């Protein structure tokens, strides 16, 4: 942290902070609370605890030159979301990358859950109607892509309600258009890789929501950059 | 007396996830149930009623060899009250010896097992 | 018997590909019949899984919630 | 307030309750598929009955209206599928005429259980096949239910199927208004031939309204989880602060 | 051949939960289990009797492909058994290419190398 900060504050920068697995932290403090002999509080845990995790965070954050963003594996204990540890770290959570193995094993990656990471940032008052709409609605058409995963099993992909299938057919594009290009992983594979600003992301998905895109192929949208490159990726030549 | 008592109890407590199906097809064991539901309200007893030893062994033969049977689960109660007075009026001799020797036959096998018909044979609805 | 100039339909409540004799149809209407009484089965699985279902409910799988 | 290992004995209890559940979902789910094959195999004989009863252009109504059919199972956990037609049954029987008169014809034990102590009773059907329903012995039904005319004009009840698990009870009505004149053989042939299809999308519906029946109660199951997952950590939380703080406190004594 | 082994594994994890309910065993469901119980059988070893990985891989190779799935449970165990034997004497040269350049890039040869056996094997 020490070292990140400078960076913030001496060179002015946006800096990132990445805490593997910040419970060992809080996990250690209640560690050592022990040694101390101090008395445990609820599960054991030092009963400084807050307090710990309180100067940890708040020694994170955007200065008036600089800043610093921190992104913290954080590995809920026995996967009780109300164990003091994590529901501490919770309250300094501004937002949530969760990755999940399922839209790894499709390839899609990153494997970053579109209706599961959430974030705080994602509100009109914070990114306006432009993106809160979009982001939103782009969230909707999977939550019933989704559900509709059992009527598809029982109706078939058939007169299941047209009003869907063009969810069903929208949707899937979606959420292959959320896997990208990653620089890093152009060691292994070739293709560049890619960064798209949030104003190129809002209009391609937009678009797509608009169904502009609807005539084409799955493996279109499957790992690119900008809207524009699943265009490209419309010409199999000869 | 006693000893069954625990066997009829017994499936009772464990045919009990069975009663549903009922009669829909399950033979002989909705007659292991039949005393079983009857031999429950035997075990049940009323507040500052104790019974002594002799008549009480009495209503736990009755029911653990058929000679309640015959009456409704929801006519048992009444049937201790009244096979007991009975008792103590019509016929007499078995509701001491169990004292007595306060052991074994309380009647051969043919008295009680008949004297059990005496006050069966003469109950009400 | 539907007798049409192109084609024949025999409606048939029973029909089996029998010898001349008849008394087989029957045969057939026989070897069928309690061998359709014999899916017990049916029932039985159903009551062994009505009997799971009150048997996971036996524990009262809440008691006075919690 | 609780204790644990009584909070664990639910949730296992739970779970083993869904597992069961879901069995039969997919297991009624399967009883689906088998409907068609025994609907398929009917769509030629209606097809080339229609065709037949075509109709010349050279019994209608009789006297009154008397007796029902009424379609069931006899297996339960199927939802309303039962008490809904053995509702319009006792309905349009007491919205009818008020003697002992308008009389009954059952498959299936659920419908004889609601149908014996309401009374008028006729006939019985029990054990019918599930997913195949022998064509046979409902054969004996047309038999009692057209030689029953003692009768006039029945009337079929049931559930319908549209599209897996979605469907709707109906009457629609039997023995009226749509050699040489042989109707000695149609008119027997053509009912042998209604009461069996209302069967088949009978059972369509039994297995189906089963088939969910057993998936709202996996469904809810489920949910019986999170609200016992809930209460199991939070009283896996106060044992093992108990504990801790029971055992410093023996500490700090000595 | 051991990808698809935790597939195979996996379903009927999650499967067979159901067989008594499953009296009336539907779908490819039934395909699942299939070769899944016979894996588990394959996945059963003995005490005291460690296996190489050379006529290993040819095991795990065999209920994978379905060179093993015409033969029912009760077979499976003692098949595996002089499957070994079969291939001690037989595929010697085969679980050699096994060993030495740990790879079976194999593929065409025991795929009819396999059959070679259960076509001598009893029942």
């Amino acid at each position: 942290l020490t070292m990140a900060e400078y960076f913030r504050d001496e060179q002015g920068q946006d800096v990132l902070l990445f805490i593997d697995n910040i419970f060992r932290f809080t996990q250690a403090g209640s560690e050592v609370s022990a040694l101390l002999g101090r008395m445990p509080s609820a599960v054991g845990y030092q009963p400084t605890l807050a307090t710990e995790m309180g100067q940890l965070q708040e020694r994170i954050t955007s200065t008036a030159k600089g800043s610093i963003t921190s992104i913290q594996a954080i590995y809920v204990p026995a996967d009780d979301y109300t164990d003091p540890a994590p529901a501490t770290t919770f309250s300094h959570l501004d937002a949530t990358t969760n990755l999940e193995r399922k839209l790894a094993e499709m390839g899609i990656y990153p494997a970053v859950d579109p209706l599961a990471s959430t974030s705080r940032a994602l509100a009109p008052e914070i990114v306006g109607e432009e993106h809160y709409q979009v982001a939103r609605k782009v969230q909707q058409t999977l939550q019933r892509y989704k559900e509709l995963q059992d009527i598809i099993a029982i109706l078939g992909m058939d007169e299941l309600s047209d009003e869907d299938k063009l969810v069903v057919h929208r949707a899937r594009r979606i959420q292959f258009f959320l896997s990208q290009n990653f620089h890093v992983a152009e060691q292994f594979t070739g293709q560049p890789g890619s960064y798209v600003p949030v104003k190129e992301t809002v209009r391609g998905f937009k678009e797509i929501l608009e169904g502009k895109y609807d005539h084409l192929p799955e493996d279109a949208f499957r790992l690119v950059g900008r809207i524009e490159e699943v265009v490209e990726k419309a010409k199999a030549m000869g | 007396v006693a000893g069954t008592l625990r066997l009829d109890l017994a499936a009772y407590r464990e045919l009990e996830a069975f009663a549903q199906f009922g009669s829909d097809l399950d033979k002989a064991t909705q007659a292991k149930l039949a005393r079983g539901a009857r031999t429950v309200e035997v075990l049940k007893q009323d507040l500052h009623q104790p019974i002594p030893v002799e008549k009480q062994v009495l209503i736990i033969y009755a029911l653990t060899r058929g000679f309640l049977d015959d009456i409704p689960v929801e006519d048992v109660r009444r049937f201790e009250k009244e096979f007991y007075l009975f008792l103590d009026q019509n016929g007499q001799h078995l509701l001491e010896h169990i004292r007595t020797t306060k052991d074994l036959p309380n009647e051969d096998d043919l008295n009680k097992a008949i004297e059990a018909f005496k006050k069966t044979f003469v109950v009400s609805q | 018997l539907e007798v049409r100039p192109d084609k024949v339909t025999i409606l048939a409540q029973a029909a089996e590909r029998a010898e001349d004799i008849d008394v087989l149809r029957a045969k057939a209407a026989k070897e069928r019949a309690e061998r359709r009484l014999q899916s017990q089965q049916d029932d039985i699985d159903f009551k062994r899984a009505e009997l799971a279902l009150k048997r996971a409910m036996n524990r009262l799988s809440v008691a006075e919630m919690k | 307030m609780a204790s644990l290992r009584d909070i664990k004995t639910r949730i296992n209890a739970t779970k083993k309750t869904s597992q069961i559940t879901k069995a039969m979902e997919m297991v009624s789910t399967s009883k689906l598929n088998r409907a068609e094959q025994n609907a398929k195999s009917f769509v030629p004989y209606m097809e080339k009955i229609q065709e037949v009863v075509a109709n010349v252009a050279l019994v209608s109504r009789p006297v009154k209206k008397t007796g029902y059919l009424v379609i069931t199972s006899d297996r339960g956990l199927a939802g309303a599928y039962n008490s809904n037609v053995l509702r319009l049954v006792y309905q349009t029987i007491q919205r009818h005429a008020c003697p002992d008169e308008y009389a009954i014809i059952v498959i299936g034990r659920v419908g004889l259980s609601f149908f014996r102590k309401r009374n008028v009773i006729l006939d019985i059907t029990r054990l019918p096949d599930q997913p195949s329903f022998a064509d046979i012995k409902e054969i004996a039904r047309k038999t009692v239910g057209l030689f029953a005319d003692t009768f006039d004009e029945l009337y079929m009840y049931y559930n319908h199927y549209v599209s897996a698990i979605q469907q709707e009870v109906t009457e629609r009505k039997l023995l009226p208004l749509t050699q040489e004149e042989i109707l000695d053989v149609l008119l027997p042939q053509y009912a042998e031939s209604l009461i069996y299809g209302a069967l088949l999308d009978a059972k369509a519906s039994e297995h189906a309204a089963r088939m969910t029946a057993m998936k709202n109660a996996t469904d809810n199951a489920n949910e019986l989880i999170r609200t016992l997952t809930l209460s199991y950590n939070r009283a896996r939380q106060a044992a093992i602060t108990q504990e801790i703080t029971e055992i410093v406190a023996g500490a700090n004594a000595l």
